RNA sequence: AGGACCGAACCGACUAAUGUUGAAAAAUUAGCGGAUGACUUGUGGCUGGGGGUGAAAGGCCAAUCAAACCGGGAGAUAGCU
RNA sequence: GCUCGCCGGAAGACCAAGGGUUCCUGUCCAACGUUAAUCGGGGCAGGGUGAGUCGACCCCUAAGGCGAGGCCGAAAGGCG
RNA sequence: ACACAGGUGGUCAGGUAGAGAAUACCAAGGCGCUUGAGAGAACUCGGGUGAAGGAACUAGGCAAAAUGGUGCCGUAACUUC
RNA sequence: AAUUCCUUGUCGGGUAAGUUCCGACCUGCACGAAUGGCGUAAUGAUGGCCAGGCUGUCUCCACCCGAGACUCAGUGAAAU
RNA sequence: GCUCAACGGAUAAAAGGUACUCCGGGGAUAACAGGCUGAUACCGCCCAAGAGUUCAUAUCGACGGCGGUGUUUGGCACCUCGAUGUCGGCUCAUCACAUCCUGGGGCUGAAGUAGGUCCCAAGGGUAUGGCUGUUCGCCAUUUAAAGUGGUACGCGAGCUGGGUUUAGAACGUCGUGAGACAGUUCGGUCCCUAUCUGCCGUGGGCGCUGGAGAACUGAGGGGGGCUGCUCCUAGUACGAGAGGACCGGAGUGGACGCAUCACUGGUGUUCGGGUUGUCAUGCCAAUGGCACUGCCCGGUAGCUAAAUGCGGAAGAGAUAAGUGCUGAAAGCAUCUAAGCACGAAACUUGCCCCGAGAUGAGUUCUCCCUGACCCUUUAAGGGUCCUGAAGGAACGUUGAAGACGACGACGUUGAUAGGCCGGGUGUGUAAGCGCAGCGAUGCGUUGAGCUAACCGGUACUAAUGAACCGUGAGGCUUAACCU
């Protein structure tokens, strides 16, 4: 039983899950939408929408925990440079989910997560 | 009870193993000579009355 | 709560040093026992001349108990020994005089009331 | 562990009672594109909700 | 100096869980012993079945050994199913 | 292409032994591949191995193997 | 008998820590091992932690737990010294 | 006694309690001197017994970490 | 001319071992288990020699006699040998009553206390260790008691493999020997993915005669039932004292079971800190990866017990054994025969849970539907054009609900999640900046910084317009009313 528990295990170990939402996070944010499964967006709405809280205000400290789980800082150059300023006024919610059909080999089901002031 | 002699079966599995004692003194007597157990209950009366001579004897 | 093949250690001037439970007493079935109890216990360790020997087989009163004892306000009164204290097995008085250590208020009793009174600390 | 009969393909026709599949009820029509597509999901276009949600 | 010492490779296989239609017609995982000698391993060479070989257990001799394999006597023989 | 993860007295390089086209390109996806496969040690079709000095051959010889004659043995043969 | 957790000889020996060809993390270099994707029940397979107790368990402290290096001090019986 | 049936022989030790073990006892059912006898340091993945340390062995089990089981796709056996 | 004597005579002439083993066959034939049998066994009964001072019959019972049980040992060789795995343990059991504790009695060689034996009673309860393959037993110390038996002397397609029961090896012993020993001692592979039945859960279908939403009733079934100890009564009754009660009452335990996380703890690999070696981020400073989560130190939620609340009833009926009351048969007597009372943890209830697929499908309560026509084998008929209700499912967000299913909450009106703010929480005073100190490091900002699951808010995102499904007043028969 999993009373009043938050997390998926994804049949990853807790290793792998970090070093998964590393690369996962660390290229959405680049190319501002991308195509994952359905679960690795609904676990990722327990990762990624809070890796938006991740994109909140710039100090010189702030610079860090997008360093810690990422491995990038050219990243950290895109948030709050850009997308800080961007986001200034939401509070919270700052994706959108686009269940976008079924992959192909193995019949998984897919979806889009990306920005919502996308343009 | 039974005795643990080898053969299993023939030996566990019967009562082959006899024990008498005495009610007012407490004296037990055994007895797994042969395979049967009136060669063995018999004979242990034999061996508690041989025992039973020996109990005003022993204290004379 | 302290089962059989538990090392005590000894809270009088009995002589002893080291002593084991063997039996715990006064219920049916009664797997456990803490403070304010009775056990049947073995002596493994005693003084070169006391009043007791190594093996004596006799009951005694448990005293301080490293697992803890509860108190109506939610306090729990735990220790950091284990020790006891003999006692008779007919009469089932203490034996020794010169108490040991603190000493806690769920020991008192018409029983026990001779413990306290020797005890030089009742929490 | 194994059966000591041959089982009767009438049982067969019993164990594949509930195995059988179920379609859709109805498909979701967009109201721009105007095409059917999967309730809750976009439509091939890249629309959902009437807006083109995605230029592919 | 050592059929010396701890201990890699190497060599062995003592315990335990596995596994037992297996990853594997004997293996893995954890440990274990030997690990300068009665060591270990290449390339060859030799010994042939009532024979071989054996720090010997009826061991081993092409996944088979109280008498190897293949062919033949031979449709052995079966008071037995 | 971007990170990420593992090995690193190897899960790297190199040969013998052994394998005997698997090698390099083009093409193909039925079968083969414990799924798809647009891929492949798959099919199909083309290529690709250059030596006085490296290796073999070759000159020696060991364990050994054979053996003129020779010896022995019904015969076959045994030993040399 | 498999694109098989096996077996197979020789040559090659980068950095830091390290006695070391141990181990760790790495370089050069090479791969992520041919079904995936979910869900996060029992249940086994592996693992980690555990109050108080500490062999009572059990055929049996089996396994686990624990011990572990380098200097120095110190070290019994007995000895075939 | 790796040999003793009786036999858990008896006594001492050890334990709260010891059909085990260690000392004796000799009544050796049925030891015994190169199919050697007795003793023996060192040695042993050798047999038994006892202690300290140690701990989910146990009392008395709880909780997480993974690998399957279960759900969906693709493939797809078996003994009987 | 033959103890050819195994004497209708296999040859003039012939012993063993095989646990290194093998074939052919057998339930025609052994060992376990079933079967019949009940000798033996066990358990009762009848007689009463006697013992018990006297007194058979409180307690016992010679000599004998009659049964019951299938339970000991056996007998038999009917099932099974083209396989029916056995000792002990462990895990789970369940049944009997010939009752171990508790309950109810009778008698006593029963003052009380304490027993004795007998009867009723199977609801519930009914040890831990040392020894040993163990069983058994002995012992230690418990307990209210440490019941006895049936169950393939229950249970290996559940576990264990110590014992027995392979091959290795040895002693004692026997045999010239190969070898053997109900003689020991050392070592010695326990396979099976569940079709059915059965069981534990959880669904789908259709039914219950218009449809839907609910509440229930409760046929029936299950669970549950143990007990110590202290105190009062009371040192009272009793007894010479010693000693020490009935009944009734109170309190606290043990054991068990249910519930639970406020506490007390554990866990908490997703919260945080410390720290080792190394690698990388140009480099410092900072971080991060890997090293069992690298090694620790701690801790939220959750889950948890060792943490804390309940639970066993009281009560009613009918009784068992037993005690009676009136009372004839039987001028008395007489619990019975007519009548009649009392009487136990057994019974039925009372306690909880399940429950109308209770086909005997029940009940009450609420909502929905008042369109048109053809056909012929003219009716519980078929078909066609309008209509699509109540509601339902589907889909999405989801859950302290869950293998899946099912269940529950919510889908813009909206707090369902996620995000966000607030808060708490926990590691434990961040980073950078200063300052001191040769430096390591310390001090200033400083419970600072950070903060998983949590508490309060926030529509910030994601929970779509539709469509689908289910329709259009509901058979016959009498009956009773109303007209
Ligand atoms: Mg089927
Ligand atoms: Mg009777």
């Amino acid at each position: 039983m999993r009373h009043r528990k938050s997390g998926r295990q994804l049949n990853r170990n807790s290793s792998h899950r970090q070093a998964m939402f590393r690369n996962m996070a660390g290229s959405l944010v680049r190319h501002e939408i991308i195509k994952t499964t359905l679960p690795k967006a609904k676990e990722l709405r327990r990762v990624v929408e809070p890796l938006i809280t991740l994109a909140k205000t710039d100090s010189v400290a702030n610079r860090r925990l997008a360093f810690a789980r990422t491995r990038d800082n050219e990243i950290v150059a895109k948030l709050f440079n850009e997308l800080g300023p961007r986001f200034a006024s939401r509070a919270g919610g700052y994706t959108r989910i686009l269940k976008c059909g079924f992959r192909a080999g193995d019949n998984a089901p897919m979806a889009y997560i990306e920005l919502v002031d996308r343009s | 009870y039974r005795t643990s002699g080898a053969g299993g079966q023939h030996v566990n599995r019967t009562e082959s193993a006899v024990r008498i004692t005495h009610i007012p003194t407490g004296i037990v007597t055994q007895c797994q000579n042969d395979r049967s157990q009136h060669k063995n209950k018999d004979q242990a009366m034999k061996q508690m009355k041989a025992k039973l001579y020996e109990l005003e004897m022993q204290k004379k | 709560m302290i089962q059989e093949q538990t090392m005590l250690n000894v809270a009088d001037n009995s002589g002893a040093r080291r002593v084991m439970c063997i039996k715990v007493l006064g219920g049916s079935h009664r797997r456990y026992a803490g403070v304010g109890d009775i056990i049947k216990i073995t002596i493994k360790e005693a003084i070169p001349r006391g009043k007791v020997k190594k093996g004596d087989v006799l009951k005694a009163v448990v005293v301080r108990t490293k697992k803890g004892v509860r108190r109506p306000d939610g306090s729990v009164i735990r220790f950091d020994g284990n020790a006891c204290v003999l006692l008779n097995n007919n009469s089932e008085q203490p034996i020794g005089t010169r108490i040991f250590g603190p000493v806690t208020r769920e020991l008192r009793s018409e029983k026990f009331m001779k413990i306290i009174s020797l005890a030089p600390e009742v929490l | 562990a194994v059966q000591q009969n041959k089982p009767t393909r009438s049982k067969r026709g019993m164990r594949r009672s509930h195995d059988a599949l179920t379609a859709v009820t109805s498909l979701s029509v967009d109201k721009t594109s105007g095409e059917k597509h999967l309730r809750h999901h976009i439509t091939a276009d890249g629309y959902y909700r009437g807006r083109k949600v995605i230029a592919k």
